């Protein structure tokens, strides 16, 4: 997971230096906050806070008030337990278990 | 034994005590800090604080120290 | 409220297909700015044909 | 359903801000008298923008 990450700012930061060739860089590996085309669109965030505003309307009723964490881990289902803590896309499941520890 | 399980409060004071609920309350603080949404859903994550501190019975004077203590590794960019 | 759980579980099977629709919508998203990273790399270098 | 919906609602999350591939940029200038550029307001073309 910290793989891919590391080997995808450290290409355009080698392409940084051949285009403008002015320039040098070495910066750090972090999380580069929204790209540059995600930074100021206002059609990118009104429609994605509008989808925000209808997940929370499913949370606020009085019909889905029975329902786990969002952090939960499971450990009855066998199969679910497995498929949080192997899939390198989310790692807050691997974290847990690191603080537990 | 009559103010141990009569009188004494049923919190959780330490780390150790809940490791399970503790462990849930710093990677929900870790996962707002990395949000690109941030003020518009504040309430979002204020009513899953308090289904986490619920659910396992977590004290209200150690959890306030975990806040300050998490997000102060994050005040140079998220202190708004 | 319990005995039935019917007429709730379908507008749960709604918003997690919209979810999953936008996963891979902006999945795509970062597979054609690696197509553009391709070319300005190649044509820089001072090959063009 | 709510332990799928829960998983795929933190992977979007890790998506927007972490791992986030992006553009390389190229400086383009076209008045003479700036003589310093941060490279923070570096913004893409017009019609890549509306590509995008």
């Amino acid at each position: 997971f910290y793989s891919k990450i590391k080997m995808n700012n450290r290409t355009r930061y080698s392409l940084e230096e051949a285009l403008n060739t002015e320039y040098y860089a070495n910066y750090d590996v972090m999380t580069p906050k929204l790209p540059v085309y995600m930074k100021h669109s206002n059609a990118m965030k009104m429609d994605r806070n509008e989808f925000w505003a209808n997940l929370q309307n499913i949370k606020e009723s009085d019909d889905y008030t029975l329902r786990p964490t969002i952090m939960d881990i499971s450990l009855s289902n066998t199969t679910c337990l497995y498929k949080q803590l192997t899939q390198e896309d989310d790692d807050y499941y691997r974290k847990q278990f690191i603080l537990q520890l | 034994l009559l103010k141990k399980s009569k009188y004494e409060l049923k919190k959780y004071n330490l780390l150790v005590e809940n490791s399970v609920g503790y462990g849930q309350l710093v990677a929900l603080l870790i996962l707002a800090y990395y949000d690109p949404d941030n003020f518009s859903k504040v309430s979002a994550y204020l009513k899953e604080i308090y289904h986490i501190m619920g659910k396992y019975s977590l004290d209200s004077i150690r959890t306030l120290d975990v806040i300050l203590n998490v997000s102060s590794q994050f005040i140079t960019e998220g202190y708004k | 409220k319990l005995e039935n759980l019917k007429d709730k579980l379908p507008d749960i099977k709604s918003i997690h297909s919209k979810l999953l629709l936008r996963i891979g919508k902006l999945q795509g998203l970062y597979d054609s700015v690696q197509v553009i990273n391709r070319e300005v790399e190649g044509l820089s270098e001072g090959r063009t044909s | 359903t709510f332990e799928h919906l829960n998983r795929d609602t933190l992977r979007y999350i890790n998506l927007l801000k972490r791992l986030s591939v992006d553009l390389a940029k190229q400086v383009e200038v076209s008045d003479p008298s700036v003589t310093v550029y941060e490279m923070d307001k570096w913004v893409p073309s017009e019609k890549l923008q509306g590509i995008l």
